[PDB]
């Protein structure tokens, strides 16, 4: 249980950190976390 | 007719029977319309040929 | 079973939309045809993602040979109803119409069936980390100084 | 039981459906039979998703049995309610129509009703693990030197 | 596939436009091919953000080559739907049309399943921190005196 | 790319708002032209604060040189779609008109991509307080008497 079993790690819609995907990778040359937030074709994205 | 001459295929409905009194002649699916459409309802017969109210669902 | 190639595929669309079968007395043009089957190789190549997407067992036809449409698809007896329910779906638009409630959710339905076999053969466990003895219960692998799990 | 055929099984749904039945004055096309028993086929086969689906003793007519029609279906008495109102749900976009609402109830009713019993039969205990004792009140095993389960 | 170039993507946004195709009997304009083609680049620039942003594949044309149809756009053959889709729904207002649901859904899906194996791809963890020890279970690291991670 | 000059801009705006295009038999006379070339400068000087907006390299035209029309824009090929797109929701209100549901949610998208990767490149870390000490394991820094780190 301890060894074979995923970490706890968020999860991520791709075109939600699309563009921002090293923010994430674990590094700290950043103060916050970006988001995309607009669609072409639903305008927004959804939020959840 | 798609185009007001020539005429597509054709297809045999039994528009009379010998002593039956209803029928209903009725075809049940006719294609989509591109730009304009005319039926010819053509009978061969030796026997009087009655019809009345042609009417077709466009949707 | 009689839907033997994109061409039936197509027709068996075109059949569920309402726009053209066996039985109508106006017909949609060839050009058209090869239109729709056009669509549906986009579609399967889509779906297809180069081999990491949807396997249904479906051959692309190559220019070489003239026409795409007299190929036989090659799909499996349980994904022809999916396949040309998607294609009557993604075509629907061409002729102003809109696929009705019932085709939607066969087209759904026949997608995830078609995933449902894929995505248990994919659904795998990883092997023990790197970092993993193998514990001392396996005498035999201890015997053979086999300590820790390879990992990979 | 009346119903022995897939022409039966067509003749049934169109019914339902009210496209050709004896309570109206319409009679069944063969057109519309074709297509119809296409569309059974290609249902049935995705529901049989080669046997890891729903069963139902069908049989799929081969090639070399020229009319698909007549053949019969080899359901038994309890699957061909569910099978042929499902069939008229699924033809019913043929004609562009809509099945009612009970029709639809009792598609999905009589789905659920042939997937029970496989489902009970399929809801099966995995064996003992290759990891547990097989406990010393078991004298047998603990004579014989079965002190662990097999597995898999 | 026989969409191979920039004016076969044009012919089948139209198609699904239903503003030019065969079905409806109306045949593709000069004046609003040079349109969708100049609104095709515009978008495929965006998208491909001179690097950072959706690869696919696409062939910018130049200045150098007078006529910018004619061209092959390099495109995979599973991107043609997405891309085509997209462009539909981008140039229906040039027209003051409204791509419908199935198109507008269509394209969004199209444009997930382009950008999956890149973020699949770019989901890369950082290196170790440059302030983190190495232990002392490494041999090779012990051996060469390297306590701690190189970071950056 | 096929636009470069800010009145290619303003053409591409009115054939999206669908006044007029290279195809339309009615046409914008040339000072609507102008005032929807002042509109596109106003927007882009609004948007480039001063260089503490949106940085795009949008190059603004000078009166020494008569005609702002007429001058390349000095867009990326990535900015040219969204800049239009907003120049068309900006300058629709002047003929009565509004922007498509489409043309808006492109405008919303362009101008996110536009800001992406300046937001990236500023979203920078402040150092070190000028009361940090800076820990007795920064050898150079403790050997120098750097003890605190240096205050900006």
């Amino acid at each position: 249980i301890v060894a074979r079993t995923p970490k706890k790690k968020p999860f991520f819609w791709p075109e939600q950190i699309a563009g921002f995907e090293h923010m994430y990778d674990g590094n700290d040359d950043y103060p916050y976390y970006l988001l995309n937030r607009t669609d072409e074709n639903s305008g927004d994205l959804p939020t959840q | 007719t798609t185009d007001g001459i020539n005429y597509g295929r054709e297809q045999m409905i039994e528009q009379n029977e010998p002593f039956v009194y209803d029928k209903r002649v009725l075809w049940k699916r006719v294609g989509r319309i591109r730009r304009l459409i005319g039926f010819k309802l053509r009978v061969i017969t030796k026997s009087p040929v009655t019809l009345s109210g042609c009417q077709i669902r466009l949707e | 079973m009689q839907i033997k190639t994109k061409g039936d595929l197509v027709r068996a669309a075109l059949r569920k939309l309402g726009v053209a079968s066996d039985a109508t007395l106006t017909d949609v043009e060839p050009q058209s045809m090869q239109d729709a089957v056009d669509d549906l190789e986009a579609m399967m190549a889509e779906w297809y993602q180069d081999g990491k997407g949807i396997i249904t067992g479906y051959v692309f036809s190559d220019d070489e040979n003239p026409p795409a449409e007299g190929d036989d698809h090659g799909l499996r007896s349980s994904a022809v109803s999916a396949v040309f329910h998607n294609l009557a779906c993604r075509i629907a638009p061409d002729y102003a119409l809109e696929a009705t409630a019932k085709i939607i959710a066969t087209a759904k339905y026949g997608k995830e069936l078609l995933y449902k076999q894929t995505a248990i053969s994919r659904a795998k466990r990883a092997p023990y980390p790197s970092r993993m003895p193998t514990g001392s219960g396996n005498s035999f692998a201890n015997l053979n100084e086999w300590h820790y799990f390879p990992g990979e």
